[PDB]
């Protein structure tokens, strides 16, 4: 349970880069996003790998490396 | 009736109390700031929203709030020149540096927040004597002469800040300066999501601030 890097880069040419542990769920990762970003979590979403994030994945559970790169779209 | 006395020129007074955590500190109020008698006033500038986004405020706050931010937050306020005059002397920046000095050396906050670079590169000067070479954001080599108060340089709060268009570009150091906060009183923070970096297009975040503003 060791932590790890996770970029969040949007469509605004900005990334934002997390350190967080294996084992937590990345819905906490989606929600400091949103929070700092002054985004609503209602009209964001965010993939990996091209795959939608759930929220109760952990890296972990999605295999996710040091320095893997989230893909978040404004559904605006 | 009876007396037409109104000034143009007003005051903002500062906020400021012994034992505070932060001070944050800007070259002058503006005129809405001075007549609305509150610090920061919206629109055209973010540090209220970054304030929340960051999380140093548990709920979205507003400068109708600002005297409730020592004893909640721990925050005050205080600025280079005290006047604020409707529509930039070098003298006035001189005995402005030396009574803000005398402010911070007699109320000693943890942190002396600097919000912009130029204010903070005019009290260098006129303080440290150096002219500061390549100055970087965050935390400076420096103390408040006389105290243990520590210097903390953020970009500027004003949406007419061009290096960082948008409030969400500023806010990594909202961030970073919760992080020293709490590490100067002791506050164990979860450690469980850390933001570690914030990087921005500066072409695109110009573009997204103007499509924010017209909307």
């Amino acid at each position: 349970n060791d932590h790890i890097n996770l970029k969040v880069a949007g469509q605004d040419g900005s990334v934002v880069q997390f350190k967080i542990k294996r084992h937590t769920p990345l819905s906490k990762l989606m929600k400091a996003y949103c929070e700092r970003q002054g985004l609503s979590m209602r009209q964001i979403r965010f993939r990996f790998d091209g795959q939608p994030i759930n929220e109760t994945d952990t890296p972990a559970q999605l295999e996710m490396e040091d320095e893997d790169t989230i893909d978040v779209f404004q559904q605006q | 009736g009876v007396s037409e006395a109104e000034l143009l020129t007003k005051t903002l007074p500062d906020i400021l109390t012994f034992n505070l955590d932060i001070v944050i500190i800007g070259i002058n109020p503006g005129l809405m700031a001075a007549y609305k008698g509150h610090h920061y006033p919206g629109p055209g500038n973010h540090f209220w929203k970054c304030l929340f986004m960051s999380g140093l405020s548990e709920v979205q706050l507003n400068h109708m709030d600002d005297h409730t931010l020592p004893g909640k937050y721990g925050i005050g306020f205080t600025n280079m020149v005290e006047r604020t005059t409707p529509g930039l002397s070098s003298k006035e920046f001189r005995e402005g540096g030396r009574i803000l000095v005398q402010k911070l050396q007699k109320y000693q906050p943890r942190i002396a927040v600097f919000n912009g670079k130029c204010i903070y590169e005019i009290f260098s000067k006129e303080v440290f004597g150096v002219k500061v070479k390549n100055l970087e954001f965050g935390l400076q080599p420096h103390k408040i002469p006389d105290t243990e108060t520590l210097c903390y340089v953020m970009p500027s709060s004003s949406a007419r800040c061009a290096q960082f268009p948008r409030a969400q570009d500023k806010v990594h150091y909202y961030i970073k300066l919760k992080d020293l906060r709490d590490q100067l009183k002791g506050i164990e923070r979860n450690m469980d999501v850390q933001e570690v970096q914030y990087t921005f297009d500066l072409q695109l975040a110009q573009e997204d601030a103007k499509k924010m503003a017209v909307k």
